[PDB]
């Protein structure tokens, strides 16, 4: 009874894809990044993203009924030259991984300290995203694009997540790493589908962490593998450039270095606005420490004002290395709630131990 | 299933030459002849379809200038059956295309039955000679038989290919190699030109062989071998002259 | 079969059909990258002749290591899995080195130290790992670090923190040779008048067991050694080599080739393919030149 | 019978078909393929088995037609994950490992502790008594899932696998759970050079970082654990160390007499000798040596006194193996 | 004989597997199981050579009497030069 | 070389041969690791084959230094010449 | 029948004896053939694109300029309609642009001038004005894109942007940062930068190329250029050493103008003041106190943009 049952299965879709199959390897051939439909001599309608024999269909209307051929590539490949032609070959890494938070838990979280910043992400973040009006009733937008630099995301993605919250506005923070990875168009796309879910989401932030990720300005295009970093970079600007309504979309990039921009970004028009994410400080230590320490069982009795003063000013991540290092003082100290020595060791300890 | 397949030489060539020269396209086109009772494929002829810049499809046949030729034809008198199809198909055992299969079985439709003859051209040249014809289906068989009522019937299968002309162009063919007279004693009687070499030919062979012979003191150059193989290569070539003195 | 059928086995695959035809003998070839190794070389130990007291010694931490390497496991040991020459360098170390491991029919590997670690990540460790590899497939199989030994013939005199990285990953292999290999008469020779620089570590036994020195040499090494070279050199009789290798002062093995050529540079010169002995012993302060000489 | 049930599902093949690598699966139960060759096709698994059973990227059975997938190929070229031991409450115990206590606190009050707070350790100092015995002692006091890997067993070039790999070493961590985190001797994955480009290698990163996206992606009560095995600090991320997540460096240092003394006592004991031999007999004449070394003269002892042609060692052979070893 | 032709291909012999078959190499890098000449033996065999295959035979059709120009960047040659000394 | 030796008796000569007769001193990258096969090749070569002398191994040489001893090994490179002028 | 397939491998001729071409595929596979029938012997040339049968290797047809690389890394503006307008009070190089592009272009020359100076007073915008003016093609192509790992990479760069631009001729050539590629050194030690000299030397002769080619302009932007070679400052080379330095006090108000100029305003502004108290802005600082100032508008309630929002476009520091 169990002989056969699992050829149909398959032998039929073998056959019936051995059409498919068949008209793939048609002469010799989603996602493509590259359609292999080869040496059609008459013909060969295939993008070729490759180094075996690079190919494209378009200049001159050129498509092909429902295919415009083979590889079980048909299409476009992944850089697209004409339209459609044949339905999506194409994508490549699944949509995004990306972060995309509106309304982030951040609306006072590391806000504690960074306040200039916040107060420059206002006007340029928070008031439009408040009221982009009075911005052209100033005349302007807001500062279509805002540099954020210093130490990334600690506060700095929060202080933007802030007002994106602060705002309820939709927070898109997007690392320039995911935007430089194995495939081209990687980013592009990816930055495309950031540019239309942006408008999607408008009265929303753009938010790049690692710009130093995909580069910034450099000379390193002379390597050849660099100019897709570059392209998507050059994709991006070019994009990002026109058609981001930047009175409601937030464009904001979270960067190490400040200096490190592509010319094209700083541009005025492009990055109006460009702040450093401020330093969590004795207060926003604080605060930053106090939420630190929620989700530790700590002691109220302490301040981590207590705690914050005895520390220097430091990341709003590294800020846990006084809290959450006493989860163990916590239970090293066995306080439950643990005490003001408790972090006052971690404190000491993890600048201690730091010594780097 | 054994079937009888016979060609034209003439068409063969005919083909071989088109298709030689066909590199990289196989060459395409009409095949003349018929089929006496059953397994018989005759072959008078064949011809080029004209280039095609599409290349081999069934779409690349064009039925126009057969009928223009089979229409000079029929006024050369030839006339045939088109029997199949014949391409040159380069580094291929393999088989041509289901499209060819398709080509010629959207053909062999016109016929009881035809042929799709592979060639491959470059493996042709060899001296001896590279091709097939499928046909693949059967009535039953030599009557295979099941995969066809089974359905799904594919493969390479060939025909089984033969050919015959005559003695009479075999003639005109050996006549390959006034004439002999002035082609061969006396034409060719040029040695003494060489006699220096036709010596230091013969002069060389000595040396070989004192090495040769030596190793009698295993496997093969052995001491006993090239000896003659090359002191007798130089002992004809070296009687024949004295045929013209 | 499908059991016989093993990993890499060479096989003659049906060409076009993709099956197997057959099964051929599974196999490679050798490698190159200034670890190469070297097959079994051949020199014989008598020609540094004199030595043969450290080639004695050396046939005690390699040879009869390699010979029956259970008579130091009767001994109940770890024999040596390493090799330390130690004194007058010159002589045609190599030879000591060589000679042994040819007699010890041991594959006789030459490694440039300092290019094992390098400023490409991987690049340089990986002939580390490699030259652990196929060193041991050929085992037995002495090892000789190029670039390393202070033997003089085959020095460079070490380094010390650019094989050092390179020894502590070869002391790793060292240590590594000292783990689940234990491989034993498979022996970097590690011969060398300078252990400073070079990690402690390897004179750790298991590196180098056997820890031996090999001098002086002197006149009566040289001598022999001479004895040797103008042995295969066409004479003249009444030659009396010790006064010749009383005349060599500051003189080695291998320098002692330099009076035979130059006593033969001389009596070739002297339209001889016998020599005198005069020329030796003018051979002798002419080599003393340049043994004295830059 | 079931043979030919089972044949059958073979005879659907033909054969010999081709080995080759996917791309991307996709739901269409087409999937776009990988080829040595690179012939790289959007193609159909042959459906009995399941497109589940493997990954975008991975080497599956293909015909030679459009290399058509016909179902599930091992590509048993790796293990389940990336180069591993995989452990769980391992050997090595806080008590194997002679005195390390020092550092063991470290890793207890980390792991150990909160397990009724920061998420794992960083280990350095030297392997072989510190580092590589403390490595399994509180994964074995918590006795949870040990993952060992070597920078050099992931040193990665393949783009995506050193991820991947630390993916499946991720699969294992959520899945095995509760799984201790070991990362061994990270000089290659983990050092992040200066740039994203130029012959800077981002799997280099793209390993680390993601395999720091896992790492920074949990933090627990004392479950579930990471290590930090190398000897290069300032070559990695302070995001992966990331204070507050990892704020225990364990580096390790030779052990001091008695915690040596416990290495000793531990190996000397170990290794066959004569009362002559001493714990401070050997103690003292040391320079402060790793537990190896202790060890080390321990067993070199066996063989000089195997070279003294006994079994059990003299004081001096000892003194000799340390002094050689 | 006339097995043998011209339009051969190029490779590097490698070994023999045993008589009239061996290991050799491609222009392509192909090495496979193949034919060599049995006009030679094993004497008359040579353990390395660049070779001459069929393309489709495939087999070793002759040696190559040695290459030389291969890069490197070739050598000297000046072959009888023209300087006289003095 | 062995063509040489297959052209035995034949000549070697090298044009400034202390061009590849530096070697990599230390981890020298790209371009030193030739020489490093090269230069030790035929000190490989000048001391891994025999005296018949057929062949001679020549090099000009303004510049000895950048050579090394392992060249100047007797009996593989015995003469210098120089080249006065003067 | 031929004709085509989408696309075909291209190839490069070598000999066009006159009948003759040989080319090499886009598959790197050189093939004489009777140069074909689609094709012309114009059209026919190396470094070309070619509709060729692969499998016979018959060029079927030529290729024209096409989806040929024009480096998308390489950034073409074609002759963007900007104004003297765009940064004020750099009228006065202004000129010297219309005497070393304008007027040469209009009249029958140089092929471009040398910008130095501080941009941000957008000398890429009297360029662009220029391009414009001129309504010459305007090329900004990053020297960061012209720094090269690959020999003489940035020349066949230039070599692009030199064709690329010149089919859009008439241009204007826009190097940023000369100095990136304005480095030949001094010496025999070329081998590790040959690029940023050999691309330099790659766009002289193609400057030294040309003179009374007017179409291209070649303007190369600097703050200031490093090395200066006769052939640096030459008609039929970069002809004129050109300044954009951080224009002056009101040329800056008129900056500022430009700045304050589209701001809703209640009028406190008094430009000379902000232009005084601002001091050098390249203009954007100017716009940087004059967004600041909308922002400060806003954030001083104003939807109108005053001299204390520009003050305060001043206070957020202006260094």
């Amino acid at each position: 009874l169990k002989q056969t049952e699992n050829d149909l299965k398959d032998i039929e879709a073998r056959i019936k894809e051995k059409a498919g199959v068949k008209e793939s390897d048609t002469g010799l051939a989603h996602p493509l990044q590259v359609a292999r439909c080869t040496k059609i001599i008459k013909a060969k309608y295939v993008i070729n993203l490759k180094q075996i024999a690079k190919f494209v269909v378009g200049l001159g209307e050129r498509v092909s009924p429902t295919d415009i051929e083979e590889g079980m590539r048909v299409g476009v490949d992944r850089s697209k030259y004409n339209i459609e032609l044949p339905l999506p070959p194409r994508i490549d890494p699944s949509v995004t991984m990306m972060t995309v938070e509106e309304k982030p838990d951040v609306t006072y979280s590391d806000v504690g300290g960074c306040k200039d910043q916040i107060e420059k992400l206002r006007e340029v973040v928070e008031l439009p995203l408040l009221s982009p009006e009075r911005f052209a009733t100033l005349g302007i937008d807001p500062p279509k694009g805002i540099l954020l630099y210093g130490p990334p995301g600690t506060g700095k993605t929060l202080c933007a997540r802030a007002v994106a919250n602060r705002t309820d506005a939709t927070f898109i923070r997007v690392i320039g790493s995911e935007l430089v990875q194995k495939y081209v168009g990687e980013g592009a796309r990816m930055v495309r589908e950031l540019f239309e879910m942006a408008r999607t989401k408008k009265a929303c932030i753009i938010f790049f962490d690692e710009i130093d990720a995909v580069g910034g300005a450099r000379f390193d295009d002379g390597a050849g593998g660099d100019n897709e970093v570059q392209r998507t970079m050059l994709e991006l600007i070019t994009q990002l450039d026109g058609f981001d309504p930047r009175g409601n979309i937030k464009v904001m990039f979270a960067t190490n270095r400040p200096n490190t921009l592509d010319p094209a970004l700083l541009r005025p028009g492009r990055i109006d606005r460009k702040v450093e994410f401020s330093l969590p400080d004795l207060e926003g230590r604080a605060n930053i420490f106090r939420i630190h320490s929620k989700s530790m069982s700590v002691e109220r009795g302490i301040r981590w004002e207590l705690i914050s003063r005895l520390c220097p000013n430091s990341t709003g991540a590294e800020l846990r290395s006084v809290c959450t290092e006493a989860g163990m003082f916590a239970i090293r100290a066995r306080r439950k709630v643990a005490t003001e020595k408790d972090f006052l060791k971690a404190v000491d300890k993890v600048i201690s131990g730091y010594k780097k | 299933t054994k079937e009888t397949v016979y060609i034209s030489s003439i068409a063969l060539l005919k083909m071989l030459k088109h298709g030689r020269a066909g590199v990289p396209m196989e060459v395409m086109g009409l095949m003349l002849g018929e089929f006496v009772d059953d397994y018989t494929v005759n072959v008078v002829d064949v011809f080029a379809m004209p280039q095609s810049g599409t290349g081999v499809s069934v779409e690349a046949v064009d039925d126009v200038f057969q009928a223009k030729m089979m229409d000079m034809l029929k006024q050369t008198g030839r006339d045939q059956m088109v029997v199949g199809w014949y391409h040159s198909h380069p580094g291929f055992g393999c088989w041509l295309s289901s499209v060819d299969v398709n080509t010629q079985k959207s053909f062999e439709q016109l016929n009881s039955r035809a042929v799709a003859v592979v060639v491959d051209p470059i493996q042709s040249v060899k001296g001896k000679v590279v091709i097939d014809a499928f046909r693949l289906i059967d009535t039953g068989a030599l009557i295979n038989i099941q995969a066809l009522i089974h359905g799904l019937n594919r493969h390479y299968y060939s025909l089984n290919i033969d050919y015959h002309k005559t003695a009479k162009e075999t003639k005109m063919l050996m006549n390959l190699h006034y004439e002999e007279k002035e082609e061969s004693n006396l034409a060719a009687t040029k040695s003494m030109v060489k006699i220096a070499e036709q010596y230091s030919k013969r002069i060389e062979e000595e040396k070989e062989l004192t090495e040769e012979e030596l190793k009698t003191r295993v496997g093969r150059q052995d001491p006993k071998k090239h000896l003659s193989e090359t002191a007798d290569e130089t002992l004809e070539n070296n009687i024949v002259s004295v045929l013209t003195a | 079969n499908v059991k016989d059928l093993k990993a890499s086995q060479r096989v003659c695959l049906r060409s076009d059909s993709y099956m197997l035809h057959k099964v051929l003998e599974n196999k490679a070839d050798p490698l190159v990258s200034l670890m190469m190794v070297e097959k079994v070389p051949d020199s014989t130990y008598d020609m540094v002749g004199g030595l043969t007291k450290q080639i004695k010694e050396i046939k005690e931490v390699i040879e009869l290591p390699v010979k029956h390497p259970e008579l130091f496991e009767s001994l109940g040991i770890a024999q040596p899995k390493g090799v330390i020459l130690y004194g007058p360098p010159g002589t045609g170390k190599t030879l000591l080195a060589r000679a042994v491991a040819h007699h010890t029919d041991c594959k006789f590997i030459r490694v440039s130290g300092a290019e094992l670690v390098q400023k490409y990540i991987g690049e340089g460790s990986r002939m580390v790992r490699e030259l652990f590899v196929m060193a041991r497939e050929h085992a037995p199989s002495i090892i000789f670090m190029d670039e390393i030994d202070s033997i003089g013939s085959t020095r460079v005199e070490g380094s010390g923190g650019g094989d050092s990285e390179v020894q502590r990953t070869m002391l790793e292999l060292l240590n590594q040779l000292d783990g689940f290999e234990t491989s034993k008469n498979i022996k970097i020779i590690m011969a060398t008048n300078r252990l400073d620089i070079l990690d402690p570590a390897l004179l750790r036994p298991g590196r180098i067991d056997r820890k031996i020195e090999f001098p002086p040499p002197s006149v009566a090494a040289r001598a022999e050694i001479l004895r040797i070279h103008s042995r295969k050199m066409n004479l003249t009789r009444g030659i009396n080599l010790r006064k010749v290798a009383e005349k060599m002062n500051g003189c080695s093995g291998a320098d002692v080739k330099g009076v035979c050529t130059e006593a033969g540079m001389y009596a070739l010169r002297e339209r001889r393919i016998h020599v005198t002995q005069e020329d030796f012993e003018l051979a002798v302060g002419k080599v003393m030149n340049k043994n004295q000489e830059t | 019978k079931q043979e030919e049930e089972k044949k059958q599902l073979e005879e659907i093949r033909g054969n010999p078909l081709s080995i080759g690598t996917l791309e991307e699966i996709i739901d269409d139960d087409h999937a776009i393929v990988t080829s040595p060759t690179m012939p790289d096709y959007y193609v159909s698994i042959l459906s009995f088995v399941d497109k589940e059973l493997l990954e975008p990227g991975c080497s599956v059975l293909l015909h030679h037609k459009t290399m058509s997938i016909v179902g599930v190929l091992q590509d048993d070229a790796d293990p389940m994950v990336s180069v591993m031991k995989m452990d769980k409450s391992p050997t090595e115990s806080y008590s194997d490992i002679g005195g390390l206590e020092s550092q063991i606190q470290e890793i207890k009050e980390s792991v150990e502790l909160p397990l009724t707070p920061p998420k794992g350790v960083i280990l350095y100092g030297a392997p072989g008594t510190g580092k590589t015995l403390l490595a399994k002692a509180v994964a074995n006091q918590t006795s949870a899932t040990f993952l060992r890997i070597v920078g050099s067993e992931l040193i990665q070039k393949y783009l995506g696998d050193g991820p991947r790999l630390c993916r499946q070493i991720f699969k294992v961590a959520g899945e095995n759970a509760p799984s201790i985190v070991f990362i061994d001797e990270i000089d290659a994955i983990g050092t992040k050079r200066y740039d994203s480009n130029s012959g800077g290698e981002r799997e280099i990163q793209r390993t680390m970082l993601e395999l720091l996206n896992q790492l920074d992606g949990f933090d627990d009560r004392g479950d579930v654990k990471v290590i930090m095995a190398t000897n290069k600090i300032e070559t990695l991320d302070p995001a992966l160390i990331r204070p507050g997540r990892i704020d225990r460096k364990i580096l390790f240092e030779n052990p001091d007499l008695s915690t040596k003394k416990k290495i000793l006592g531990i190996h000397t004991s170990k290794m066959n000798l004569s009362e002559d031999v001493n714990l401070e007999t050997l103690v003292t004449t040391k320079d402060d040596l790793s537990g190896a070394d202790i060890q080390a003269m321990c067993t070199e002892a066996g063989l000089l006194a195997l070279r003294e042609r006994r079994m059990q060692v003299t004081a001096e052979d000892f003194k000799q193996a340390k002094e050689r070893v | 004989k006339r097995i043998q032709s011209v339009p051969l291909v190029i490779g590097q012999f490698l070994e023999p597997i045993d008589q009239n078959t061996g290991i050799v190499s491609s222009t392509t890098g192909m090495s496979y199981v193949v034919r060599i000449l049995s006009t030679l033996d094993r004497e008359l065999l040579k353990p390395s050579m660049s070779v001459a295959l069929h393309r489709h035979s495939n087999a070793l059709v002759d040696i190559l009497p040695p290459d030389s120009d291969s890069s490197i960047s070739v050598m000297g040659e000046n072959e009888k030069p023209d300087v006289t000394y003095a | 070389f062995r063509l040489a030796r297959e052209n035995a008796p034949s000549i070697i000569f090298i044009d400034e041969v202390d061009s590849i007769a530096t070697k990599r001193f230390d981890a020298q990258t790209g371009s030193d690791r030739e020489v490093q096969r090269i230069l030790i090749e035929l000190l490989t070569q000048m001391d891994g084959f025999d005296q018949s002398t057929n062949v001679k191994v020549i090099m000009a040489t303004n510049r000895a230094d950048t050579l090394d001893p392992a060249l100047l090994r007797p009996g593989r490179l015995d003469r210098k010449i120089e080249f006065p002028s003067l | 029948k031929n004709n085509r397939q989408l696309p075909y491998l291209v190839a490069n001729v070598v000999e066009v004896v006159g009948k003759a071409a040989v080319v090499k595929t886009s598959s790197r596979q050189t093939v004489f053939l009777p140069m074909v029938g689609l094709v012309d012997p114009d059209k026919l040339k190396p470094n070309d694109l070619v509709g060729v049968n692969k499998d016979s290797y018959l060029i079927l047809d030529t290729l024209p300029s096409e989806f040929d690389s024009r480096v998308k890394a390489m950034e073409v503006d074609e002759k963007p309609t900007e104004t003297y307008s765009d940064v004020g009070g750099l009228d006065k190089q202004i000129e010297e642009l219309v005497e070393a592009i304008v007027l040469p272009m209009k009249r029958a020359a140089p092929k471009g001038a040398l910008m130095y100076g501080p941009p941000g007073t957008g000398k890429t915008l009297l360029a662009r004005a220029c391009a414009a003016q001129t309504n010459a093609t305007f090329l900004k192509l990053a020297a960061p894109q012209l720094v090269q790992m690959y020999i003489g990479e940035g020349a066949k760069l230039v070599r692009d942007a030199f064709a690329l631009a010149k089919e859009k001729a008439p241009t204007i050539i826009f190097i940023d940062e000369l100095d990136a590629i304005g480095t030949k050194r001094f010496d025999s030690e070329k081998s590790g930068d040959r690029e940023v000299q050999r691309t330099m030397l790659e766009l002289l002769n193609q400057l030294d190329g040309f003179s009374s080619d007017d179409r291209v302009k070649v303007l190369a932007a600097t703050n200031r250029v490093d090395v200066l070679d006769p052939a640096l400052l030459r008609s039929g080379r970069l002809d004129r050493k050109i300044e954009f330095p951080l224009p002056s006090e009101d040329s800056r108000a008129q900056i500022l103008q430009i700045h304050s100029r589209k701001m809703t305003t209640d009028d406190d502004i008094n430009w000379q003041e902000l232009a005084r108290s601002t001091d050098e802005f390249n203009g954007a600082q100017l716009k940087a106190v004059t967004v600041e100032a909308g922002m400060i508008a806003l954030r001083n309630g104003q939807s109108s943009v005053k001299h204390e929002d520009f003050v305060e476009g001043i206070s957020e520091v202006q260094a």
